[PDB]
Formats: C-alpha cells, sequence, structure tokens
C-alpha cells in the first residue's frame, strides 16, 4: 500500500503546501514500504519548496533520493532529526546503494559504512530490510560477507543519462561485435566445409581418372 | 634482454660466417658474455673449448670471463660478485657483464624466496653479494620477515577471445571432415 | 530435395508388399526414419499418461531396408504390458480412425506400434515380444516403438527405441552390441534377456519443415534464457556410459586382434577388427563434437554477459 498511500500524498502535494507538506515528507520518511523518492521529487510544490524559506527538510528529501547515511552523518546539523524509522530507512537505502556495485559485502564495510558497532543489530537490520522485499541475498557469516543476489534499484539526477546513454551504446557496440564474430565463424566454417568438398572432389576426379586410364 | 639476444643472434651468424675460420676477439668476447647472460652454460662450455688457445694467450680478459663462468657453474655466489668486479671488463663487455650481475642477483633472489622459507642472515648475504644490514631493509621493504634475535631471514614466496574463437572453429573443423 | 520423403507413391508401396523382401532376410530391416510429427504426439501422450503404459498405432510406409514412420495416433485400451496383442480390443477403433484419416488425405497405412515404459528404460518384455511377433506373423513389415517419457525429462534427450522380433526357434548372429540400460533389479534382468532376443533398428529420423517450425519457435522463447545452463551433458550417465562402451569395445578389439596374430590368413578377422575400430572412433568423435559445440555456447553466452561492460 505503499504506491497508493505515495500517490495520495502526491495528490496532496498538488494542493496544500508549506509546514504540511513537510510534516507529510517527514511522515513518509517515517512510515515504512516507500523505497522510491523519485516520483515525489517530481512534483511542482516540492519545487516550490526550493525558493521557499525553509529548507531543512529539502535537503533532508534530496538526500534520501540521491545520498546515504554517511552523507547524512555530515549533515547532522543542517537535517532535521530523524526517528528511528527515518534512519532504518535511510541505512536500507544505503545499503541498496552498496548493493548494487558489489554483490558481495563483507561484515566490515558494513560496520564501517553504517555506524554499526554491534554486529547482532546488523543482522537484524539485514533480515529487516530483506523480509521487507528490498534486498534478495544470502549471509555468509563464516567468511563474514553479505552475498546479495537481487535489490531495488535507486533515483536519478537527470545527469546519470548521459552515462546510461553511455552504457547502452557500450552494450550495443559489443553485441554487434559478437554478431559480427559469429558471421564471421559462419564464414570460415563454410570455407573448411568447402575445402572438404574441394578435397573430396578431387579425390573422385583422380580414381575416376585412373579407372579411365585402367 | 632483447637487444642482448639480437645482439647474441647476430654475434652467432658473425662466427658461422667467418672468413678465416676465426672470430674477432670482440665476437668471441660478447659470445661467451652473452651465454653467461642466459646462464647457458654448456654453449659457453663449449664455445671455450672450441677457442684456440692462441687467443686465449693473446687475449687475458678470454680466460678472466672464463674463469667467471666456472665460478658460475659451481654457483658459488660470493666468489662469483667478486669475480665480476675483479678484472677491468672493456667497453664492449662491461655492460654486459653488469647484465650478468644483476641477472645472478635476480636469481638468487629467486632461488633463496622459493627454496628458503627461513635462512641465516649471512647466508643471504653472501647469497645477494650484500653486506647483511642493508640487505635487511632491502628485504623487508619487499614484505619480508626477519629475526634480529636468530639473524634469521623468511622470504615470502610470490587468452583473448579472438584466440579462443579461432582455436574452436579449429577444433570443429578438424572434427568435422 | 528436404520434402520429397512425404511424397506417397501407393504403386510402388504395392510393389514392395507384393514382393515381400523381408521373407529373404530377418535383418532385413535395419532403418526407422521417424517425422517430427509422430515423435512429438508420442511424447505428449506419454507424459499425460505420467507413471501408466499406454499404446497407439503408427501410420507409415517401408523404403528399402528403412521403415519410415510419417504419424501416429493413441488407442484407447486397458493392458498395455500385461495383455498379448493388447491393441487388438481397439481393433474396431483403428478401421474407423483410418478410415476417416483417409478422407481427409492421410494415405500411409499401419506401419506398427508404439507404446511407453515410463521410468523402466525402452525395451521388449516377453508380453511385448509375443505381441510383436503376432504383429509380425500376420502384418510381417511391423516396427515396435519403445518410449521413456520419464528418462527423456532427467537425461535431457529423447529415449526411444525401435525393435522387430525373430520367429520362433531363429538365432541371431554374432554381432550384437546392446547399449545397456538402467532398467530396474528385476526389470533389467529381463531387458538383458529380451536384448539377447529382439534386434534394434538404427534410429535414422529426417530434418524437414516439420522439424524447421518446431526447432524455430521453442528456441525463440522457451529458450529466451538460451542459458538453461549450457551444459545438460554434466550428467555423467550418457557421455560416461558411451565412454565405459568405448573402452569394452576396443578392448575386445585388443583381444580378438591379440589372438588374429598368431593365425596367418585370416582376411575377415583384419576386416572386423579395423571396421570395430573405425566404428569406436566415430562414436567418441561425435561425443567430441557435441561436447565442443556446448563450451562453445557456453564460452560466447557467459563472456557476453558476465563481461560486455
Ligand atoms: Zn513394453
Amino acid at each position: 500500500p505503499s504506491s497508493n498511500l505515495l500517490e495520495q500524498f502526491i495528490l496532496l502535494a498538488k494542493g496544500t503546501s508549506g509546514s504540511a507538506l513537510t510534516a507529510l515528507i517527514s511522515q513518509v520518511l517515517e512510515a515504512p514500504g516507500v523505497y522510491v523518492f523519485g516520483e515525489l521529487l517530481e512534483l511542482a510544490n516540492v519545487q516550490e519548496l526550493a525558493e521557499g524559506a525553509n529548507a531543512a527538510y529539502l535537503q533532508l528529501l534530496n538526500l534520501f533520493a540521491y545520498g546515504t547515511y554517511p552523507d547524512y552523518i555530515a549533515n547532522k546539523e543542517s537535517l532535521p532529526e530523524l526517528s528511528t524509522a527515518q534512519q532504518n530507512k535511510l541505512k536500507h537505502l544505503t545499503i541498496v546503494s552498496l548493493a548494487s556495485r558489489m554483490k558481495c559485502i563483507p561484515y566490515s564495510v558494513l560496520l564501517k559504512d553504517l555506524e554499526m558497532r554491534n554486529l547482532r543489530e546488523l543482522e537484524d537490520l539485514i533480515i529487516e530490510a530483506v523480509y521487507t522485499d528490498i534486498i534478495q541475498g544470502k549471509l555468509d557469516q563464516r567468511n563474514q560477507l553479505l552475498e546479495v543476489d537481487f535489490c531495488i534499484g535507486r533515483d536519478i539526477r537527470k545527469k546519470d543519462i548521459n552515462n546510461i546513454v553511455k552504457t547502452l551504446h557500450e552494450w550495443c557496440d559489443g553485441c554487434e561485435a559478437v554478431l559480427l564474430g559469429i558471421e564471421q565463424q559462419v564464414l570460415r566454417a563454410n570455407q573448411y566445409k568447402e575445402n572438404h568438398n574441394r578435397t573430396q572432389q578431387q579425390v573422385e576426379a583422380e580414381v575416376t581418372n585412373i579407372k579411365k586410364t585402367l | 634482454a632483447f637487444s642482448f639476444k639480437k645482439l647474441l643472434d647476430q654475434c652467432e651468424n658473425q662466427e658461422l660466417e667467418a672468413p678465416g675460420g676465426i672470430a674477432t676477439p670482440p665476437v668471441y668476447g660478447q659470445l661467451l658474455a652473452l651465454y653467461l647472460l642466459h646462464n647457458d652454460m654448456n654453449n659457453a662450455r663449449y664455445l671455450w673449448k672450441r677457442i684456440p688457445p692462441a687467443i686465449k694467450s693473446a687475449n687475458s680478459e678470454l680466460g678472466g670471463i672464463w674463469s667467471v663462468g666456472q665460478r658460475i657453474w659451481q654457483r658459488d655466489f660470493p666468489g662469483i660478485y667478486t669475480t665480476i668486479n675483479a678484472h677491468q671488463w672493456s667497453e664492449t663487455v662491461q655492460p654486459i657483464m653488469e647484465a650478468l650481475r644483476d641477472a645472478t642477483r635476480r636469481r638468487a633472489f629467486a632461488l633463496v624466496s622459493q627454496a628458503y622459507t627461513s635462512i641465516i642472515a649471512d647466508d643471504f648475504a653472501a647469497f645477494v653479494g650484500l653486506p647483511v644490514e642493508e640487505a635487511v631493509k632491502g628485504i623487508l621493504e619487499q614484505g619480508w620477515q626477519a629475526d634480529s634475535t636468530t639473524r634469521m631471514v623468511l622470504p615470502r614466496k610470490p587468452i583473448p577471445n579472438e584466440q579462443q574463437l579461432a582455436r574452436l572453429t579449429d577444433y570443429v573443423a578438424f572434427l568435422e571432415n | 530435395s528436404i520434402d520429397e520423403i512425404y511424397k506417397y507413391d501407393k504403386k510402388q508401396q504395392q510393389e514392395i508388399l507384393a514382393a515381400k523382401p523381408w521373407t529373404k532376410d530377418h535383418h532385413y530391416f535395419k532403418y526407422c526414419k521417424i517425422s517430427a510429427l509422430a515423435l512429438l504426439k508420442m511424447v505428449m501422450h506419454a507424459r499425460s499418461g505420467g507413471n501408466l503404459e499406454v499404446m497407439g498405432l503408427m501410420l507409415g510406409k517401408v523404403d528399402g531396408e528403412t521403415m519410415i514412420i510419417m504419424d501416429s495416433f493413441a488407442l484407447p485400451v486397458e493392458g498395455t504390458e500385461t495383455r498379448v496383442n493388447a491393441q487388438a480390443a481397439a481393433y474396431e477403433y483403428m478401421a474407423a480412425y483410418i478410415e476417416n484419416a483417409k478422407q481427409v488425405g492421410r494415405l500411409e497405412n499401419a506401419i506398427g506400434w508404439y507404446h511407453s515404459h515410463p521410468g523402466y528404460g525402452c525395451w521388449l518384455s516377453g508380453i511385448d515380444v509375443s505381441t510383436q511377433m503376432l504383429n509380425q506373423q500376420f502384418q510381417e513389415p511391423f516396427v515396435a516403438v519403445v518410449i521413456d517419457p520419464t528418462r527423456t525429462i532427467s537425461a535431457g534427450k529423447v529415449n526411444l527405441g525401435a525393435f522387430r522380433t525373430y520367429p520362433k526357434g531363429y538365432k541371431p548372429p554374432d554381432e550384437g552390441p546392446s547399449e545397456y540400460q538402467t532398467i530396474p533389479l528385476n526389470k533389467i534382468e529381463d531387458f538383458g534377456v529380451h536384448c539377447k532376443q529382439y534386434y534394434a533398428l538404427e534410429v535414422s529420423y529426417f530434418k524437414s519443415s516439420l522439424d524447421r517450425k518446431l526447432l524455430e519457435l521453442l528456441w525463440n522463447k522457451y529458450w529466451v534464457n538460451t542459458l538453461s545452463s549450457s551444459s545438460l551433458l554434466t550428467n555423467a550417465d550418457y557421455t560416461t556410459g558411451q565412454v565405459f562402451d568405448l573402452s569394452e569395445k576396443l578392448e575386445q578389439s585388443e583381444a580378438q586382434l591379440g589372438r588374429g596374430s598368431f593365425m596367418l590368413g585370416l582376411e575377415t578377422h583384419d576386416r572386423k577388427s579395423e571396421d570395430k575400430l573405425a566404428k569406436a572412433t566415430r562414436d567418441s568423435c561425435k561425443t567430441t563434437i557435441e561436447a565442443i559445440h556446448g563450451l562453445m555456447s557456453q564460452v560466447i553466452k557467459d563472456k557476453l554477459f558476465n563481461q560486455i561492460n
């Protein structure tokens, strides 16, 4: 029901705004379920908050959209104080960013990037994220590793569109190169078959010539 | 190394194409030194036996290189380095002699690292032809372990897609006919 | 011409049925060519069955030493595997089915019977042998086909055999390679017995437009993940069995050659030894091409996916 709640707040943001909107955004950061904040950021009233006097909540929402937990630790003075639900949601988002790059995460990295002291609560946060269908993976405790098979994606600041285009172009070029290599293999196999047929017909011609000789 | 191999091949060709059947003393000196560089002891020994004694008597430097080669055959590194740095080598022999000196260092460095889990500092110093103390900092900067109490050194032992596709196509072509 | 085999020549079939060359040789029929359609239908019916034996009739024709199966159809009978000539209960049905098939342009007549052995290999039991003997007493040119749908699925390779019986009293000649099958304890005892009893027909088949439609459609989507790993040969049961049979064949060839060195002037032994060595070599070769193609597909796809960019 997070998407339905997200859409209702989107409809409400089209009208009422201001301190109510900032409190509403704080409720979004506290209400579990919402893992995508890109749709909220594109509302015109969020842009109204940009030129508005209040900016702590906007910088808070901006960090949830693009920043991670370590950036939030750096901005503990310019951001409104979070709740236990807001902190866990941001920690889950940070884990998503970490799992996006590397599919295997050692426990040392988990204890470092997330201000995690007790490993017990680290396991509790990891299982909580998985059971809310955020990340799919497996935990290796003997090697102290977190193997993540699948994870949800994240938002884009419209500056990564160029990177997406470059990646798609690279994929297309690689596919075309593999196709050309396959076609070259077609040609080489056909040439080898033609050479075998030429050898066979040469043998047959030699046999027929000897038969005519005798 | 690559230039030394090219120089060796050129010197080898000149010996085969010798007009009077004998090569110039610089060619023989270069050939003998280059064989020692590559640790080709058999070729160095056979070439020394091939050289007439007249050149050996008229060129005492040739005997000095052979004496070093005998030391290399016996693999007495403290003796090898002493003999290398004892005789003055001409401008055609000094650079290649230093390359042999460097080659001996790398060889003995690898021999100790592979074979010797532990080695006395004096023994390692003798093997590398350097005194003990700066040899220790040379290997500590190499990420090795040294025990000061027992003076023991603990060395730390250290296809493209197109080629694969060509090989697999060769597999199929060979097995198809 | 790919479609030449689909042409039906009635007079030519009548001429072959009047000639009866199979009466001159009990090993006359050596090859069995099966259309895509027939095989597919049979497999589907057997798998719908699941663990119970089903059976049906095969429509087709003969061409030299080759028996050709063009189509098949299920028979509504009980007692497949327990009743001798169970097919007989469907006589009336068979007559009507064929009559109605002729009305829509199915010209080929009965060429054999097929039945399934779910999870116990492909062979002829005492009952199957009695049935096919009767089927070769009135309708001499009859081929018995046996399919294991369960092993097809588990092995990832079609498990089908085509068989013909020997007449009562007649003994088979020296040759009989007999590929070993993993039939259950007592079922395998009876299997050795009946592999000594009958003779298999070299599966030949024919690539056609029916095959072209199937291969194209299924590979496009059922193999969107053309991956399906890449090595269903990983199971060390088929390739390993072929390797062991190869080893046994070459060991027997060496045993024959060693004894043949004392006899001076035995050409037939040399001929047989050379032929056996050649057959073993070709079998090993084809296994090698299969493995190489598997690795090639694996390498191309996994390289592309893992490290495209
Ligand atoms: Zn049966």
